[PDB]
C-alpha cells in the first residue's frame, strides 16, 4: 500500500527535474541560437542517460552546446570519466550504496 | 516484483541527490525542499 | 629570497598524483625533485615572461602540456578549489 | 519588536544618495534595540538578504551586524536557512547575472549559524537527508570549510547519513591540492563518521592517505566562539 | 602551501582580473610540467625494472623535458 507514494514521487521529481532544466539551467545556456525546447531534449535525454546509468554514455555524448552541462558535473564532482579506446565513459557516483 | 519498488525508491534518491548539486553548481538561487 | 622552493610544499602539491600512480619517492629523490623545481622554474622564467591573453594556454600547448583548452579546464578541475575553478571556466 | 521593523524596513530603502549620517543614525539604533529585544526571525529573514544583496554598507560593517545583532528570540525557521544557504557559493557561467555576496560576510554567516546551531528547527527526515548533503556540497568551498565542517559533523548523527559517496567527496577534496586546510577538516569529519558508524574499512584507511601532523588536527577541534555573543544572547532567550 | 599559494610564489621571483587568472593558469603550468617529469621518470625507473624513482631519473627527466620542450 506504501508503493504508489514513491510512484507518486518519482514522477513529482522527474518533472521537478524537467521544470528545473526547461525553466533554469537551459535557459542559461542559451545556445541554438534559441532552440529552448530542441535543446531541452538534449539536455533531458542526458539526464536520463545519466540517471538509468546508461554506461554507453561518453564524453563524445556531449555537443559543444551542452558541454557546460558535462563541465558542470565535473565541477560538482559527482562524475567519474574513465577511458581501450582513447574515449572517456561518464557516470553518475553512486547515491544508493551504503557500505 | 515488489522488489522494483526498491528500485523506483533508489532513482528517487538519485534524481534528489542530482537535483541538489546541479542547484547549488548552476548558481541556483530558489533551493528549497520539493517533495 | 626564498628560491629553493619548500620540499613538504612540494610533497603537499602533489602527494595525491603519486597515490595515484605508482610513484614511491624516498626522501633522496625528495631533495633531487627541491633542486630541479628551481630550473624548472628557471626555465619558465625566461620561457616567456610577456604575460599575455591569447597565447597564454597557447605557450602551454606548444610546451606539449595540452592540445587544446578542455585540457587546461580538466587541469583547473585538478588543481584549484572549487570556487577558482567556476572562475577560470569563465576565462576560457 | 515592532521597533525592529521601521530600523529594518528603512535601511530596505537606503542605496547611494541616501544622507551617510541618516544611515549611520539608522545603524546604531539597530545595533542597539537588537541587544535589547533581540530579533523576531522573520525579521531576521530579511535582514540577512539586504545584508547579503545590497552595496551601500560597508562589507566589514555588515560583517558587524552579523557578529553583533544577530540575536533571534527563539527556534530559526526553516525559511531562514534557505535565505542563507541561497546566498551562498561563486559566480558560475550559469549566474553570472547574480548579485553575489563578499565571501567574508559568507563564512562569518557560518560561523554565526555555528553560534545558534542549537537553535536549528526540527527537519522531517526527507528534509534532514537534504540539508544533510547541501552542507556537505557547500563544505567544497574553499573560504566555507572552517566554519561547514561543524555543521556537516553535527548534522551526523544516524548512520544513515554517512554513505561511501560523501567519502569521495570528502577524500577527494583533503588530497587535493589547492586547498590548504581541508585535510585536517576532513579527517574531522570522517573521524566523527568513525565515531558514528564504527569499523568500516574504507573510511579508516581514508585517514591514514590524509597525514596530518596530530597538532593541525588539535588547532582545528577546538574552535574559539566569542563568549560575548553567547552572553547576550542568552539573556535574549531568557526573557520572552 | 596550495595552488593559489604557488601562484603568487611564482610571481614574486619573477614580477586586473584577466591577470590575476593568469597567475592562476601559470601556477597549474608549473604543477602540469613538474608532473610530466615526474611520470616521465616513473617510466624509465619502471623501465629498468625498479620499485622506486631514484634522483638520477629526475635529472634525466627534468632535462629530457627541457631540450625536447
Amino acid at each position: 500500500a506504501h508503493i504508489r507514494t514513491r510512484k507518486a514521487r518519482n514522477k513529482e521529481l522527474w518533472d521537478s527535474l524537467a521544470d528545473f532544466l526547461k525553466g533554469y539551467l537551459v535557459p542559461n545556456l542559451d545556445d541554438n541560437d534559441e532552440s529552448i525546447d530542441s535543446l531541452t531534449n538534449e539536455v533531458m535525454l542526458l539526464m536520463k542517460r545519466l540517471i538509468e546509468h546508461d554506461l554507453n554514455l561518453t564524453l563524445n555524448d556531449f555537443s559543444s552546446k551542452t558541454i557546460p552541462i558535462y563541465r558542470l558535473l565535473l565541477r560538482a564532482n559527482i562524475i567519474t570519466v574513465i577511458e581501450n579506446p582513447g574515449t572517456k565513459y561518464i557516470k553518475l557516483i553512486d547515491f544508493n550504496e551504503t557500505s | 516484483t515488489a522488489g522494483k519498488q526498491v528500485e523506483v525508491e533508489k532513482e528517487n534518491e538519485t534524481i534528489q541527490e542530482l537535483m541538489i548539486a546541479l542547484q547549488i553548481h548552476s548558481g541556483y538561487t530558489n533551493i528549497s525542499y520539493t517533495i | 629570497s626564498i628560491k629553493p622552493l619548500q620540499i613538504m610544499d612540494l610533497k603537499h602539491l602533489t602527494r595525491q598524483f603519486l597515490n595515484e600512480n605508482r610513484i614511491i619517492l624516498p626522501k633522496q629523490t625528495w631533495s633531487t625533485i627541491q633542486e630541479e623545481s628551481l630550473n624548472i622554474m628557471d626555465f619558465l622564467k625566461q620561457k616567456i615572461g610577456t604575460l599575455q591573453k591569447q597565447e597564454l594556454v597557447d605557450s602551454f600547448i606548444d610546451m606539449g602540456i595540452i592540445n587544446n583548452v578542455d585540457d587546461m579546464f580538466e587541469l583547473a578541475h585538478e588543481l584549484l578549489p572549487l570556487e577558482l575553478q567556476s572562475r577560470i571556466e569563465s576565462y576560457l | 519588536s515592532l521597533i525592529l521593523d521601521d530600523i529594518i524596513l528603512s535601511l530596505t530603502n537606503a542605496n547611494e544618495r541616501t544622507p551617510p549620517q541618516a544611515l549611520k543614525t539608522t545603524l546604531s539604533l539597530l545595533y542597539e534595540k537588537s541587544k535589547q529585544y533581540g530579533l523576531s526571525s522573520p525579521q531576521l529573514q530579511a535582514l540577512v538578504r539586504l545584508l547579503c544583496e545590497t552595496s551601500i554598507i560597508d562589507t566589514v560593517t555588515k560583517v558587524y551586524i552579523v557578529e553583533n545583532c544577530f540575536l533571534p528570540d527563539g527556534y530559526l525557521t526553516k525559511e531562514l536557512l534557505l535565505e542563507i544557504i541561497n546566498h551562498l557559493g561563486t559566480p558560475t557561467v550559469f549566474s553570472r547575472y547574480r548579485i553575489q555576496t563578499p565571501p567574508v560576510l559568507q563564512s562569518a554567516l557560518c560561523k554565526w549559524l555555528v553560534h545558534v546551531y542549537f537553535l536549528f528547527p526540527v527537519h522531517s527526515e526527507r528534509e534532514h537527508n537534504i540539508s544533510s548533503s547541501i552542507w556537505l556540497h557547500l563544505w567544497q568551498f574553499s573560504f566555507l570549510q572552517k566554519w561547514i565542517t561543524p555543521l556537516v559533523i553535527w548534522q551526523a548523527t544516524t548512520p544513515v547519513d554517512v554513505k561511501p559517496w560523501k567519502l569521495s567527496i570528502i577524500k577527494r577534496c583533503a588530497m587535493h591540492p589547492g586547498y590548504r586546510d581541508a585535510p585536517g577538516s576532513a579527517t574531522l569529519i570522517l573521524q566523527r563518521f568513525q565515531c558514528l558508524v564504527g569499523a568500516s574499512s574504507q573510511i579508516t584507511e581514508s585517514i591514514i592517505t590524509i597525514n596530518c601532523n596530530r597538532k593541525t588536527l588539535k588547532s582545528h577541534r577546538n574552535l574559539k566562539l566569542d563568549a560575548h555573543f553567547l552572553s547576550i544572547l542568552k539573556r535574549i532567550l531568557s526573557r520572552a | 602551501m596550495d595552488t593559489e599559494a604557488l601562484a603568487n610564489y611564482l610571481l614574486r621571483q619573477l614580477s586586473s582580473s584577466q591577470e590575476y587568472n593568469k597567475k592562476l593558469l601559470l601556477a597549474c603550468g608549473f604543477q602540469a610540467i613538474l608532473r610530466k617529469i615526474l611520470l616521465d621518470a616513473r617510466t624509465r625507473a619502471t623501465a629498468e625494472g625498479l620499485r622506486e624513482v631514484y634522483p638520477y631519473h629526475i635529472e634525466a627527466a627534468t632535462q629530457a623535458f627541457l631540450d625536447s620542450q
